[PDB]
C-alpha cells in the first residue's frame, strides 16, 4: 500500500467518481451488478494534459481499496529478442 | 569531374554493324555452327544491341538446335534467335 | 502561414551571391547550344536545337 | 505584389540582407579613386576571365551620370544599372523642379536614399552594389568624393577603394597618399591610381580602364594606349628602386 | 615480487572446490529457491552454510556451485552492462571559481544541488522539497559545460555524464535498457549526480508523419519519464538536462514537476564580459596598466567561447609582429580578427535561437 | 547583365565552343569565312556521329 | 538512399563529434582538423566556435604564384629546352592548384605514347588545351563578367 490517499488533492472529484465506478465498485457490489445482468467495466482511458492527475489517482486507487497492485510499464515492454516483448 | 581522381576518361560509343561483326564469330566459336551462314547480315538485322545481347543471340542459338534435335545450328536457328532477343528488348 | 510554403526565390547567400540565379545558369548548359560571331561586313549566328 | 519582408534582423542586431549583401562588392571588380587640388580621378579594373570583348561596345564601368558629375560602381554589374537609370532621371528631375543643375552631395543623398527604401520596403531586396560618386559642383572647384555603401551609408574620401583585395590597396592609400597634402597635377593623380591597380590586376593592359573628372563640365576617359604610358613609368622605377 | 606472497595462499583459494561458482539470478523465492542459470536451466535449492536466510532477495543475482548447486554467495543485482561503468569520472579539471562574472546564474545552482547535499538540514527546518532537476541549455558556446564540472567539483561524490547518443543503442529495445542503468546506480551509490549532455537527440515529441521511424526515439524518452517519474515516487538525487536546441524538446518534458529550478544563460554586458578577461588576465602575460574593460567594450555581445579566444589569438601577435608580451596594441588587432575576421560562419552568437 | 562581344557562344559546352572560335578568329575574316568557322565548332561540340 | 538514418541518426552521429571536441575533457593535446569543399551547409553549432581559433581561406593563385607551383612539379620531369614555364602560367586563366599537376600529368602521358625522353614543347600545348576543356568543366556560377 503506498502513502498517499484522495484527500491530498481537490476538484478532481468528478473524475474520481469515475474512477470508484470503475476499479471501486465492482470489487464489493459484483453481487449487486449481476442482478441487474449488466458486465462490470474493463478499464478507463485517462490522458488530459501532462502533470495533471494521472499517476496520482493510480496511487489512491492502490491504497485505499487495499487489494493487491501489479504495475506495468509500457516502454519496458520493447525488447531487442522477437517474442520477449509479449512474453 | 575535377581533376587528381579520375585522369583519364573513356567514352565508350555503342556497338555498330561492323563493331558486332566482329563480337558474334568470337562468342559463336565456342559452339558449333554452320558455314552457310553470314556474318555481317546476322548483325545488320539488329540495332542498337548491346554486348550482352550478342551472346544472348549465340546462347538461344542452340535453343533452337534441340528442338529439331539435331547437332548443327543451320540459318533457322539465327532468325528465330534475333527475333526473340529483339523483343525482349522492346518490352519493358 | 504563408512563410513556410515560400521558398524565398530571391535571398543573399552567405557567400553573397543568388541562389535561384546560379540555378538558372545551369539550364542554359541543358538547353540547345547557341554561337554567334561578328564579322566585317556582318553577324553570323548559329545554334542547334535538342531532343 | 509581394509584400512579405526578406530584412529580418539577427539576435546580435545585425541584418542578413545587408551583411550578404557586402559581400557581392567584395567579389566584384576593384574601383579606386583620388582627388587632386583642381581634379579627382576615377580607375577601375575589368575581369580577365573571358576574352573578346570588344571595347567599343562594351558600357565603361564609369558611367556619366551629368556633365560635371559621374558615377563609379562596382560589385554586381546587374543591379548597378537600376541605381544609374534612377539617378540620371533624378538628375534631370532636380534640373526641371529647382532649375539647378545636380551637385555631387545631393546626388550622393539621392542614391543611397533609395537603397536605404528598399531595405525598409517590405517584398524587396537591398542593393549588393557599391557606387563611388565624384565630380565638381556647379561654380566649384573642390573635388567631392562621396562613397556609396550596399546598407546606405555615404562618406566622404581622399583616397578609397572598393571590391576585391580592398584591404591590400587601402594600406597602400594610407601611406603613399596623404590626404593634408594631395597631388596639385593631374599627372600625380594617373600616376598613384595605376600604383593602386598593380596588386590587383597583377601585370595587365586591357583590363585596367581609368576616367579623369575635369572642371567646367570635362570627361576625358585615357584609352588603352594612354594608359599604358604610364605603366612604363612606374615599372622602371619599381624594380629599380 | 607480490606474486610469492600469494603463492603461499595458492594451496587454499585455488585447489579448492568452493570458488569454481556459478552466477545465476534467483526468479522465485518460497518462504525452496528458484534459480534460473544463464543457459536457459533452472533449479531449486535451499541455503547455505554462511548464508543468511535476509540476504537472499528478489531479483538479485545469486552465485551457487557448478557440481552440485547450492547457495554459497550473494552478488550485486545487473551484472550485465559494461557501459555505465565508464559514464562515473572522477575529480574534473574546471574548478568552482573558473566560471566568469559574478552573475546570479552560478548562485540559482549551487542553492538547488550544492546545498542540499552539503547542508540537508538547513530546508529540513522550513519542511520544504528541494528542486529534484535543473535546467541549462542557453545558446552554443556560453560555458555551459564548465558549470557542470563545476558542481561536481564541490561536491565530491559521484558524477555521471550522459552522452545524448549513447542511450540510444544499435538495437530496438535496448535504449529502454539504458534508462534503468542509470537510475540503479542511483539506489547503489546515494548522493551522486546524473547529468545529460545534448538531449535534444533524445528527447520526444517528434509526432509521427512521414519518417515513419521517428517511433524509436521516442521511446527512450518514454522509459526516461517512467523511471523519473513514476507509480511509485522513487527518486533521490538531481537530475540535469542539457541541450542547445530548446524548441525542439518535449514540451511535456519543459513541464515542471520533473524540473522545478530554470536556468538559461544570456549574453554578458559590458560588466559581464569585464570579468571574462579578468580571469583569463592572471594566465598568459598582461601589460602593466592595460585596462580589459575597454577591450571588451569594442566587442559586441558575443557568446563566451569567442571571448576566450581573444586572449588566446592575443598572446599568438607576439609571434608575427616580434613583440615581448602582449601589449594593448596587439588586442585590437585580436579585435578585428577573433571577432570581426571570423565573421563568416563558423560561429553561432545568438544563430540559433530555436532551429 | 550585358556587354559586347567579338565571338560569343551560349549554351551547351559553354568553354569548349569559344576555345575553338578564339584561336581561329581573324579581325579581317569576312562572312563567308565565319560561316565556316561557326559550322566547324557544331560539328565537334555535338553529341551525334555525323552532321546533318 | 542506400543508408537510411531517419533523420533521427543525423543528430546522433554529429553531435557525437560535438561532445568529443566541448564535453569531453582534454588539456588539449587532440587536435582535430576539419576540411572539405564548403563548410557553410554544415550545422555551425557542429563547427563549436572559440575551441577551433583558426580559419584559414584559400582562393585562386595569381600569375606570380603559378609560376612556383608549375616548377614544383616540372623540378623532377625532364623538360625541352623551347619549353618555357612563364609562357604556360600566361595560358593558365582561373587555374587552381590541382588544375597545374594535371597538365603536367597530361603533357606526360601524351609523351608517353610516343616514348621521348624530354617532353618537347607540342606536347604542353596539346595537355594544356584539353585539361581546361575535357578535364576541367567551367561553369558561370557567380559571374556578371
Amino acid at each position: 500500500k503506498p502513502t498517499e490517499t484522495y484527500s491530498d488533492v481537490g476538484g478532481l472529484d468528478k473524475q474520481i467518481e469515475e474512477l470508484v465506478e470503475a476499479i471501486v465498485l465492482p470489487m464489493k457490489r459484483a453481487d449487486k451488478f449481476k442482478d441487474m445482468g449488466i458486465r462490470a467495466p474493463k478499464g478507463a482511458l485517462m490522458y488530459g494534459p501532462p502533470g495533471t492527475g494521472k499517476t496520482l489517482l493510480a496511487r489512491a486507487c492502490a491504497a485505499q481499496t487495499n487489494a493487491t497492485f501489479l504495475k506495468l510499464a509500457a516502454p519496458q515492454l520493447v525488447q531487442m529478442y522477437i517474442g520477449e516483448g509479449a512474453k | 569531374l575535377r581533376p587528381g581522381r579520375i585522369d583519364r576518361k573513356i567514352e565508350f560509343p555503342p556497338p555498330s554493324v561492323a563493331a558486332r561483326a566482329e563480337i558474334l564469330r568470337i562468342h559463336s566459336r565456342k559452339m558449333n555452327l554452320t558455314r552457310g551462314i553470314n556474318l555481317r547480315k546476322v548483325a545488320e538485322k539488329m540495332n542498337g544491341c548491346s554486348g550482352a545481347d550478342v551472346k544472348g543471340v549465340c546462347t538461344e542459338a542452340g535453343m533452337y538446335a534441340l528442338r529439331e534435335r539435331r547437332i548443327h545450328v543451320t540459318q533457322e536457328d539465327f532468325e528465330l534467335a534475333v527475333g526473340k532477343v529483339m523483343n525482349k528488348n522492346q518490352e519493358t | 502561414g504563408s512563410r513556410r510554403y515560400d521558398s524565398r526565390t530571391t535571398i543573399f547567400s552567405p557567400e553573397g551571391r543568388l541562389y535561384q540565379v546560379e540555378y538558372a545558369l545551369e539550364s542554359i548548359s541543358h538547353a540547345g547550344t547557341a554561337i554567334g560571331i561578328m564579322a566585317s561586313d556582318g553577324i553570323v549566328l548559329a545554334a542547334e536545337r535538342k531532343v | 505584389g509581394y509584400d512579405r519582408a526578406l530584412s529580418i534582423f539577427s539576435p546580435d542586431g545585425h541584418i542578413f540582407q545587408v551583411e550578404y549583401a557586402l559581400e557581392a562588392v567584395k567579389r566584384g571588380t576593384c574601383a579606386v579613386g583620388v582627388k587632386g587640388k583642381n581634379c579627382v580621378v576615377l580607375g577601375c579594373e575589368r575581369r580577365s576571365t573571358l576574352k573578346l570583348q570588344d571595347t567599343r561596345i562594351t558600357p565603361s564601368k564609369v558611367s556619366k551620370i551629368d556633365s560635371h558629375v559621374v558615377l563609379s560602381f562596382s560589385g554586381l554589374n546587374a543591379d548597378s544599372r537600376i541605381l544609374i537609370e534612377k539617378a540620371r532621371v533624378e538628375a534631370q528631375s532636380h534640373r526641371l523642379t529647382l532649375e539647378d543643375p545636380v551637385t555631387v552631395e545631393y546626388l550622393t543623398r539621392y542614391v543611397a536614399g533609395v537603397q536605404q527604401r528598399y531595405t525598409q520596403s517590405g517584398g524587396v531586396r537591398p542593393f549588393g552594389v557599391s557606387t563611388l560618386i565624384a565630380g565638381f559642383d556647379p561654380r566649384d572647384d573642390e573635388p567631392k568624393l562621396y562613397q556609396t555603401e550596399p546598407s546606405g551609408i555615404y562618406s566622404s574620401w581622399s583616397a578609397q577603394t572598393i571590391g576585391r583585395n580592398s584591404k591590400t590597396v587601402r594600406e597602400f592609400l594610407e601611406k603613399n597618399y596623404d590626404r593634408k597634402e594631395p597631388p596639385a597635377t593631374v599627372e600625380e593623380c594617373v600616376k598613384l591610381t595605376v600604383r593602386s591597380l598593380l596588386e590587383v590586376v597583377q601585370t595587365g593592359a586591357k583590363n585596367i580602364e581609368i576616367t579623369v573628372v575635369k572642371p567646367d563640365s570635362d570627361i576625358v576617359a585615357l584609352s588603352s594606349e594612354e594608359i599604358n604610358q604610364y605603366v612604363t613609368q612606374i615599372e622602371q622605377e619599381k624594380q629599380e628602386q | 615480487a607480490p606474486s610469492h606472497l600469494w603463492d603461499i595462499m595458492g594451496d587454499r583459494q585455488r585447489l579448492g572446490e568452493e570458488h569454481p561458482l556459478q552466477v545465476a539470478r534467483c526468479t522465485k523465492i518460497i518462504k525452496k529457491y528458484v534459480i534460473n542459470l544463464k543457459q536457459i536451466a533452472k533449479f531449486v535449492v535451499g541455503l547455505g552454510e554462511r548464508v543468511s536466510p535476509t540476504d537472499i532477495e528478489e531479483g538479485m543475482r545469486v552465485g551457487v556451485d557448478r557440481s552440485k548447486y547450492n547457495i554459497e554467495l550473494p552478488l550485486p543485482p545487473r551484472i550485465d552492462p559494461s557501459v555505465t561503468m565508464m559514464t562515473v569520472e572522477e575529480k574534473p579539471d574546471v574548478t568552482y571559481s573558473d566560471v566568469g562574472g559574478c552573475k546570479d546564474q552560478i548562485e540559482k545552482l549551487r542553492e538547488v544541488v550544492e546545498l542540499p547535499l552539503l547542508s540537508p538540514e538547513r530546508f529540513a527546518t522550513l519542511g520544504i522539497d528541494p528542486p529534484k532537476g535543473i535546467l541549462l541549455y542557453g545558446p552554443p558556446g556560453t560555458g555551459k559545460t564548465l558549470c557542470a564540472r563545476a558542481v561536481a567539483n564541490r561536491t565530491d561524490a559521484t558524477f555521471i555524464r550522459v552522452i545524448g547518443s549513447e542511450l540510444v543503442q544499435k538495437y530496438v529495445g535496448e535504449g529502454a535498457r539504458m534508462v534503468r542503468e542509470l537510475f540503479e546506480m542511483a539506489r547503489t551509490k546515494k548522493a551522486c549526480i546524473i547529468f545529460f549532455d545534448e538531449i535534444d537527440a533524445v528527447g520526444g515529441a517528434r509526432f509521427d508523419d512521414g519518417a515513419g521511424g521517428d517511433n524509436e526515439v521516442q521511446r527512450t524518452m518514454l522509459e526516461l519519464i517512467t523511471q523519473l517519474d513514476g507509480f511509485d515516487p522513487r527518486g533521490n538525487i538531481k537530475v540535469m538536462f542539457a541541450t542547445n536546441r530548446p524548441n525542439t524538446l518535449d514540451p511535456a518534458l519543459l513541464r515542471p514537476g520533473r524540473i522545478d529550478r530554470k536556468v538559461e544563460f544570456s549574453l554578458p554586458d559590458l560588466e559581464g564580459r569585464a570579468n571574462i578577461f579578468r580571469i583569463h588576465s592572471k594566465s598568459m602575460s598582461v601589460e602593466r596598466g592595460i585596462r580589459w574593460e575597454l577591450i571588451s567594450r569594442l566587442c559586441p555581445n558575443s557568446t563566451g567561447a569567442e571571448l576566450r579566444s581573444v586572449c588566446t589569438e592575443a598572446g599568438m601577435f607576439a609571434i608575427r609582429a616580434r613583440r615581448k608580451v602582449a601589449t594593448e596594441k596587439d588586442f585590437l588587432k585580436a579585435v578585428d580578427k577573433v571577432i570581426s575576421g571570423y565573421k563568416k560562419f563558423s560561429s553561432t552568437s545568438r544563430y540559433m535561437q530555436y532551429n | 547583365n550585358y556587354t559586347g562581344w567579338k565571338a560569343i557562344s551560349v549554351g551547351a559546352n559553354t568553354s569548349a565552343a569559344q576555345t575553338l572560335l578564339q584561336m581561329d578568329y581573324k579581325d579581317d575574316m569576312k562572312v563567308d569565312d565565319a560561316i565556316e568557322l561557326a559550322l566547324k565548332t557544331l560539328s565537334k561540340t555535338t553529341d551525334s556521329s555525323a552532321l546533318t | 538512399d542506400s543508408n537510411s538514418g531517419g533523420e533521427r541518426e543525423i543528430q546522433r552521429t554529429m553531435l557525437e563529434l560535438l561532445n568529443q571536441l566541448d564535453g569531453f575533457d582534454d588539456r588539449g593535446d587532440v587536435k582535430v582538423i576539419m576540411a572539405t569543399n564548403k563548410i557553410e551547409t554544415l550545422d555551425p553549432a557542429l563547427i563549436r566556435p572559440g575551441r577551433i581559433d583558426r580559419k584559414i581561406l584559400f582562393e585562386n593563385p595569381d600569375l606570380s604564384t603559378k609560376k612556383k607551383i608549375l616548377g614544383i612539379h616540372t623540378s623532377k620531369m625532364n623538360l625541352s629546352e623551347d619549353v618555357n614555364l612563364e609562357t604556360l602560367v600566361t595560358t593558365k586563366d582561373d587555374l587552381s592548384g590541382a588544375d597545374i599537376q594535371a597538365m603536367c600529368t597530361e603533357a606526360g602521358l601524351l609523351a608517353l605514347r610516343e616514348r621521348r625522353m624530354q617532353v618537347t614543347a607540342e606536347d604542353f600545348k596539346q595537355a594544356k588545351e584539353r585539361v581546361m576543356k575535357n578535364k576541367v568543366e567551367e561553369n558561370l556560377e557567380g559571374l556578371y563578367l
